[PDB]
RNA sequence: GACCCUGUUGAGCUUGACUCUAGUUUGACAUUGUGAAAAGACAUAGGAGGUGUAGAAUAGGUGGGAGCUUCGGCGCCAGUGAAAUACCACUACUCCUAUUGUUUUUUUACUUAUUCAAUGUGAAGACAUUGUCAGGUGGGGAGUUCCUUUAGUCCCUCGAAAUUUGAGGCUAGAGGAGAAAAGUUACCACAGGGAUAACUGGCUUGUGGCGGCCAAGCGUUCAUAGCGACGUCGCUGAUGUCGGCUCUUCCUAUCAUACCGAAGCAGAAUUCGGUAAGCGUUGGAUUGUUCACCCACUAAUAGGGAGUGAGCUGGACCGUCGUGAGACAGGUUA
């Protein structure tokens, strides 16, 4: 049931990720003054948009995801993957110039082989992450 | 309803009185901050009525409906502590 | 008729949900205070706050039908009109007041797509239809225009 | 158009003193020595100014509809019962004041009752059964109704309890468009 | 008085205000003016006398 | 040539041979071509804000936090916002409830900004069915003086007194009269405010249905009625006020025989009244002579609006002053 | 549970006569003068005027029309435009100058109008107050018991309009004991009364409904009082107290293994259908649940039953105070 996805379903949000997020922000505060956002893996609904209160509203907001997820309004958000090239020179002509000031992934790989391959599947895919935070 | 009548009270007053006046309000915006800040705003200034004066109640004189010009006539008062009461007050209505 | 329409493309909560959240704001009620209505009705404006007396009727989303296969009996076509409102249902005068669609059930249809020319040359925009079918059974509403 | 009878203006007034505190407010001369009166229309009390009602007295009696602020309506057994559109007049010299939270206003504004949870700021010592007018956290007034415990008693409460019940919520503007 | 801007930082329209506004436009600048001139008109009554 | 492209109009739109005549002929073709895609896109949704309750930042703010985006609607207007995307219905706002703001079209906002309501006067509205006008008025009167706002129809007077009440109007006196009667029964306004009704020509996204259904028989009927109506709005306002005297005509017509001949036959039935400038900051001078139809010179200072020009309905204001 | 009714209540609709009038309110006038500064409408003598579109052009408008002629510039035939230009007859207004003038109003000035106070004149001031008409409303006071629709005459007035309209009239049907209260509802809340005292059992399965056309027949004699099949035409991610486990036996509505028929079925792999229950018929992930999808193993990972299957596992009565609304370490009970 989860208590925080219960209260999201009530009044909160799309999801419990939105209460993660929010805890993390709580935790440490860098939402409040940042300007641009980049998510590598958007969560539906509700990563971005607590991205979209916490924030100046409609501020670089990058929604690459490679789960076609439905898009957010006023989020600028991408059903293209984030490993390929490609993608990235795609990301670089929707930033122009401006870095992101704040990277976000989210690690959903398909747990359930054996705990091995889903462990190293979410670290190599958490190393890809790094690897557009370390250029961006 | 007071913070108006003490501004329009400081300007009739002997120089040590005025000067007592505006650190009693100056402790006022301190304290509460938010609670009296529209009224030397005058664009958040209401609408729903006019201001009345000469009233007989605290409640009646709709107090939100006008805006303090008082500070205009005492920064240029003879007194300069009365002038550094201005000073110090509006430096915490620019600190909300 | 289609074909008009495909040119000019090319140019809140529910009322299961509100009594939900209102019934947190209550204790031990009185048992079967809702009172799901079965048959299917037309609605029309998305929120509505409705009086007191009919708050306890609650008409699900599933349940609803914005739109007719209303036939024209001199052109001999059949076409999907909007709903527009219930004037009169012959069984139950609350089902009119709530909207209950019924066989035999006056309508008021959007007649814009089918072009009839009245009298001084007007273009008609409402008019009325009998439901000929059981929308209970079937869940279509079908209806013949009363011209 | 008639103005209130003896018997109806203590009913009246009766209704605004469990919810106000300074009646005597209402019935005082301005500055430019108009009145606020109490006038009924068809079995409904309205709030307006006596210089106002003076020049209605020329619309016919069925073609008048609405005159200032409405009150309420007094019903066929003599009751008098207040309405939403009482609220500004209610708001301005209310008696206990409860505020809820942005968690509670949208339920209240549904039409629910005060649950403990939805709370964000009470009123001290306020009696069991007496009349408050409910806030939001912003001090917009959405409402007002009766409590259903004591201040003291409802801060013990579990937080599904009942603390005031609803009897008039700004919701009601959607019910007539 | 209505229509100025007064704010806690921006004071423009308040230090200009009536700037290009005369002395005598306000009625006290206007009869205190016939005060004025009777006040001299008294002046000459009593020197005459 | 023209009837080619009278008839492609026609038929392409779905307009009447009567109605785009008229219309093909007051502007010039590529003025026209314009006027047609604006009317078949809808209007942007503004809002209102009630001075009597909040303003306009504290308003826009407040809506940011609930998912709205809004912008001014120019410098022309200090209390107008536009919504461009918003998640949280408007009319369930918590705010809206509250009587924060109204619902109401940019182009409705001018007649109350033509006329200059002051305090402590006495005010007409003699068509106030949204209320949006009324609220307006007596937000710029502070809750102060009288305004009477009557409707010819009780299904539609109840909406305009759940608007009042919502916004927090309690200056307000709701009548169910014909505008004609009402010089006769109570007479005597510091203002007047005249909607009269009309073909709509100037309102097509919401009301599609005057597109076909307005014929030679329906524009015989309305300037006359709205006639006898400017001529009930001269009668009912004193020549001689404390404050000034003045008469707003407001349609939402595009066509000439219903904005222009009327304050034309108004000028020629009342000697005791003149044309003055409106005030508004935008807007395009009234038609002098249209068609051999030569109207006063002093149709000039009236201004007219359109939907491809600006995105606000097309709407006619002219302001009257009376002198005898 | 649900259905019907009664009482109280709430929400809503309707009725609550007519004539004067207190009150309240709108417009016009009068008291009431004498000066100063302005404005408007009436009074002239003049001067100057007209840019929606298109048209070469900035077309007040009307009637003649076809050179008086310093120009043959300019008219005529040509467009374009509701309207066409050379030339002389007309008033309809708009912007300015001046005097040979009438009235109405605004601001201001002074007291004779007016008001207040006193006895055997002081103060205010051309504003109030007051008076007369024409209206609006009148749930208050005193007396007695108007409009809408329908059908006809095309018989008569006011307003608008480039020749067509809107608003009323005539005839006689229908709609709207009297401020005490009354009438009314498949609506709500509470209390009560009535009826029924759970349901289904040769049940169920693979092919929608409406409307038109066709239609063998039948019918009250029969292709028409009408009923009327097959066709054809026109319109059209769920979910969430739900799951998991359970031996044996049976059903076939067969996933596999066996055997047939058909398919561009070349071979390989198959697809669709038939006879068949002899023999077999797993596990992960998937917000927590079921799945639907998606993955691996496998010959294959079929579905069901043991009259509404069967087992283990993850409340209703009174009493008190209220009631725009609930509460009670109050009582009792299966």
């Amino acid at each position: 049931l989860d208590k925080w996805y219960k209260l999201a379903k009530e009044k909160g949000y799309r999801a419990r990720a939105a209460f993660k997020l929010i805890q993390l922000n709580k935790k440490y505060g860098f939402l409040e003054k940042a300007k641009v956002v980049l998510d590598l893996c958007a969560a539906p609904g509700s990563w971005c948009q607590v991205c979209a209160e916490t924030m100046p509203k409609d501020s670089l907001i990058i929604g690459v995801d490679l789960a076609p997820i439905k898009p957010i309004p006023k989020v600028i958000t991408f059903q293209s993957d984030i490993t390929t090239e490609k993608c990235r020179a795609t990301i670089r002509s929707h930033l122009k110039t401006w870095k992101a000031d704040v990277v976000l992934h989210d690690g959903a790989p398909n747990v359930g082989t054996a705990w091995v391959q889903d462990s190293y599947n979410q670290a190599e895919l958490a190393l890809h992450s790094l690897k557009l935070a370390t250029e961006f | 309803a007071f913070c108006k009548q003490l501004m329009t009270l400081a300007l009739q007053v002997p120089e040590k009185s005025s000067q007592a006046i505006l650190g009693l309000l100056q402790d006022v915006v301190h304290t509460h901050g938010r609670k009296v800040a529209a009224l030397w705003n005058t664009e958040e200034r209401k609408g729903d009525g006019t201001y009345k004066p000469l009233s007989e109640t605290v409640e009646g004189s709709n107090p939100f409906t006008t805006t303090i010009w008082e500070g205009e006539l005492l920064r240029k008062h003879y007194c300069p502590k009365v002038r550094e009461g201005l000073k110090a007050m509006e430096k915490e209505l620019r600190s909300i | 008729i289609k074909n008009k329409r495909a040119e000019k493309a090319a140019r809140g909560i529910s009322e299961e949900e509100m009594f939900k959240v209102v019934k947190t704001g209550k204790k031990t009620h009185k048992k079967g205070w809702k009172r799901i209505v079965t048959k299917p009705t037309f609605v029309g404006p998305d929120f509505t706050r409705r009086p007191v007396k009919y708050e306890r009727f609650i008409r699900p989303m599933g349940l609803r039908y914005k739109k007719a296969n209303v036939t024209h009996p001199t052109l001999n076509v059949t076409v999907q009109l909007p709903i527009l409102s219930v004037k009169k249902n012959p069984s139950n005068p609350l089902y009119t007041q709530l909207g209950v669609l019924t066989k035999g059930t006056i309508i008021e249809v959007n007649v814009s797509d089918l072009g009839i020319v009245t009298a001084s040359g007007k273009i008609a925009w409402g008019r009325y239809a009998q439901i000929t079918n059981n929308p209970e059974n079937d869940g279509c509403v079908n209806a013949v225009l009363l011209v | 158009m008639r103005p209130l009878t003896d018997q109806e203006m203590k009913i009246v007034l009766d209704k605004l003193a469990n919810y106000m505190t300074d009646l005597k407010s209402l019935i005082a001369p301005l500055e430019d020595g108009d009145r606020y009166v109490f006038r009924m229309q068809k079995d409904r009390v309205y709030y307006v100014k006596l210089s106002i009602a003076n020049i209605a007295t020329c619309v016919a009696r069925d073609k008048l509809l609405s005159l200032g602020t409405c009150l309420g309506k007094m019903t066929k057994s003599g009751k008098f019962r207040l309405h939403i559109t009482a609220l500004p007049i209610l708001a301005q010299n209310a008696r206990y004041k409860i505020w809820v939270k942005d968690n509670g206003a949208q339920p209240f504004l549904y039409g629910s009752n005060i649950v403990k949870a939805h709370v964000g700021r009470w009123t001290e010592d306020c009696p069991e059964h007496s009349g408050c007018v409910v806030y939001n956290m912003a001090d917009i007034p959405l409402g007002f109704g009766v409590t259903a415990r004591s201040t003291a008693e409802a801060r013990r409460l579990d937080p599904t309890g009942i603390v005031c019940f609803r009897q008039a919520d700004c919701g009601e503007y959607l019910r007539d468009e | 008085r209505a229509k100025v801007d007064f704010a806690p930082k921006d004071r423009a329209q308040v230090d200009a205000f009536l700037k290009d506004l005369e002395w005598e436009k306000t009625p006290l600048g206007a009869y205190v003016v016939a005060q004025r001139k009777l006040r001299e008109e008294r002046k000459r009554l009593m020197e005459e006398a | 040539y023209t009837n080619q492209l009278l008839k492609d109009i026609c038929a392409y739109y779905g307009y009447n041979e009567y109605l785009a005549e008229k219309l093909l002929n007051l502007f010039p073709p590529r003025e026209a071509f314009a006027f047609f895609e604006a009317n078949e896109t809808p209007r942007p949704v503004v809002i209102r804000t009630n001075t009597l309750r909040t303003h306009r930042r504290d308003l826009a703010q407040a809506l940011i936090n609930r998912g709205v985006t809004l912008e001014p609607v120019g410098k022309w207007s200090k209390v107008g916002l536009q919504v461009f995307d918003s998640k949280v219905p408007l009319g369930a706002t918590p705010e809206y409830l509250a009587g924060h703001y109204i619902l109401q079209a940019a182009s409705s906002f001018l007649p109350v900004m033509a006329l200059c309501p002051q305090e402590n006067e006495r005010c007409l509205d003699m068509a106030a069915a949204p209320g949006g006008k009324t609220t307006h008025m007596a937000a710029l009167m502070k809750n102060t003086g009288v305004i009477f706002a009557n409707d010819p129809s009780k299904s539609r007077a109840k909406g305009l007194i759940g608007n009042i009440h919502r916004l927090g109007v309690r200056n307000t006196i709701v009548c169910n009269y014909d505008a004609r009667e009402f010089p006769r029964v109570i007479g005597g306004f510091d203002r007047v405010l005249l909607d009269a009704p009309c073909s709509g020509t100037g309102v097509i996204c919401k009301d599609p249905s005057v597109k076909t259904n307005r014929d030679a028989k329906d524009f015989m009927q309305l300037p006359h009625t709205q006639k006898q109506l400017l001529l009930a709005a001269i009668d009912s306002c004193n020549h001689a006020s404390k404050t000034g005297g003045y008469i707003v005509y407001s349609t939402c017509s595009v066509c000439v025989e219903e904005n222009e001949e009327v304050v034309n036959y108004a000028l020629s039935r009342r000697p005791n009244v003149k044309l003055v400038e409106t005030g508004l900051p935008f807007g395009k001078e009234g038609f002098t002579s249209y068609m051999g139809k030569t109207f006063h010179p002093s149709l000039k200072l009236t201004r007219r609006f359109y939907p491809h020009l600006y995105n606000v309905d097309g709407f006619f204001v002219a302001k009257f002053k009376k002198i005898g």
